[PDB]
Protein backbone atom coordinates (compact mmCIF):
# COMPACT_ATOMS: atom_id res chain seq x y z
CA UNK A 1 0.00 0.00 0.00
CA UNK A 2 -0.47 2.03 -1.95
CA UNK A 3 -0.51 0.35 -5.37
CA UNK A 4 2.07 1.84 -7.73
CA UNK A 5 1.70 -0.65 -10.61
CA UNK A 6 -0.13 -0.19 -13.91
CA UNK A 7 -3.06 -2.40 -12.91
CA UNK A 8 -6.03 -0.76 -11.11
CA UNK A 9 -6.84 -1.94 -7.59
CA UNK A 10 -10.56 -1.60 -8.35
CA UNK A 11 -11.40 -2.15 -12.06
CA UNK A 12 -15.12 -1.68 -11.43
CA UNK A 13 -14.43 1.98 -10.64
CA UNK A 14 -12.14 2.66 -13.62
CA UNK A 15 -14.96 4.50 -15.44
CA UNK A 16 -15.66 8.14 -14.64
CA UNK A 17 -19.43 7.60 -14.79
CA UNK A 18 -19.16 4.76 -12.27
CA UNK A 19 -17.19 6.94 -9.85
CA UNK A 20 -19.42 10.01 -10.23
CA UNK A 21 -22.48 7.88 -9.43
CA UNK A 22 -21.02 7.18 -5.99
CA UNK A 23 -21.39 10.92 -5.28
CA UNK A 24 -25.15 11.03 -5.77
CA UNK A 25 -25.73 11.91 -2.11
CA UNK A 26 -22.48 13.82 -1.58
CA UNK A 27 -23.01 16.62 0.95
CA UNK A 28 -19.46 17.93 1.30
CA UNK A 29 -18.01 21.14 -0.14
CA UNK A 30 -15.14 19.48 -2.02
CA UNK A 31 -16.36 19.17 -5.63
CA UNK A 32 -17.61 15.73 -6.72
CA UNK A 33 -16.67 16.17 -10.40
CA UNK A 34 -13.12 17.11 -9.40
CA UNK A 35 -12.95 14.14 -7.05
CA UNK A 36 -14.21 11.70 -9.68
CA UNK A 37 -11.88 13.17 -12.31
CA UNK A 38 -9.00 12.73 -9.86
CA UNK A 39 -9.81 9.00 -9.74
CA UNK A 40 -11.76 8.96 -6.48
CA UNK A 41 -15.11 7.42 -5.57
CA UNK A 42 -17.09 7.71 -2.33
CA UNK A 43 -17.19 4.83 0.16
CA UNK A 44 -20.46 6.07 1.65
CA UNK A 45 -18.64 6.51 4.95
CA UNK A 46 -18.47 10.19 5.77
CA UNK A 47 -16.29 12.00 3.27
CA UNK A 48 -13.97 9.03 2.76
CA UNK A 49 -12.93 8.42 -0.84
CA UNK A 50 -10.48 6.08 -2.55
CA UNK A 51 -8.63 6.10 -5.85
CA UNK A 52 -9.78 3.28 -8.13
CA UNK A 53 -6.18 2.78 -9.29
CA UNK A 54 -3.68 3.07 -6.44
CA UNK A 55 -6.38 2.37 -3.86
CA UNK A 56 -5.23 5.37 -1.84
CA UNK A 57 -7.77 6.77 0.61
CA UNK A 58 -8.49 10.35 1.62
CA UNK A 59 -10.90 11.83 4.17
CA UNK A 60 -11.35 14.98 6.30
CA UNK A 61 -11.41 17.19 3.20
CA UNK A 62 -11.17 20.97 3.41
CA UNK A 63 -13.61 23.20 1.45
CA UNK A 64 -11.16 24.58 -1.13
CA UNK A 65 -8.77 21.63 -1.28
CA UNK A 66 -7.82 20.33 -4.71
CA UNK A 67 -8.30 16.56 -5.18
CA UNK A 68 -5.43 16.21 -7.66
CA UNK A 69 -3.07 17.99 -5.29
CA UNK A 70 -3.96 15.74 -2.37
CA UNK A 71 -3.74 12.69 -4.62
CA UNK A 72 -0.17 13.59 -5.62
CA UNK A 73 0.78 14.61 -2.09
CA UNK A 74 -0.11 11.26 -0.51
CA UNK A 75 0.08 8.77 -3.37
CA UNK A 76 2.85 9.96 -5.75
CA UNK A 77 3.30 6.43 -7.07
CA UNK A 78 -0.20 6.22 -8.54
CA UNK A 79 -0.10 5.40 -12.24
CA UNK A 80 -3.49 6.93 -12.99
CA UNK A 81 -2.18 10.12 -11.37
CA UNK A 82 0.97 9.93 -13.51
CA UNK A 83 -1.02 9.36 -16.70
CA UNK A 84 -3.34 12.30 -16.02
CA UNK A 85 -1.09 14.86 -14.32
CA UNK A 86 2.45 13.99 -15.44
CA UNK A 87 5.69 13.43 -13.54
CA UNK A 88 6.58 17.12 -13.26
CA UNK A 89 3.31 17.88 -11.47
CA UNK A 90 3.98 15.12 -8.94
CA UNK A 91 7.64 16.00 -8.39
CA UNK A 92 6.69 19.63 -7.85
CA UNK A 93 4.29 18.64 -5.08
CA UNK A 94 7.32 17.14 -3.32
CA UNK A 95 9.65 20.03 -4.16
CA UNK A 96 12.91 20.11 -2.16
CA UNK B 1 -7.20 15.98 3.57
CA UNK B 2 -6.05 13.09 5.71
CA UNK B 3 -5.14 9.69 4.26
CA UNK B 4 -6.58 6.40 5.57
ZN1 LIG C 1 -4.43 6.91 -7.21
Amino acid sequence: FPNSTNLPRNPSMADYEARIFTFGTWIYSVNKEQLARAGFYALGEGDKVKCFHCGGGLTDWKPSEDPWEQHAKWYPGCKYLLEQKGQEYINNIHLT
Amino acid sequence: AKPF
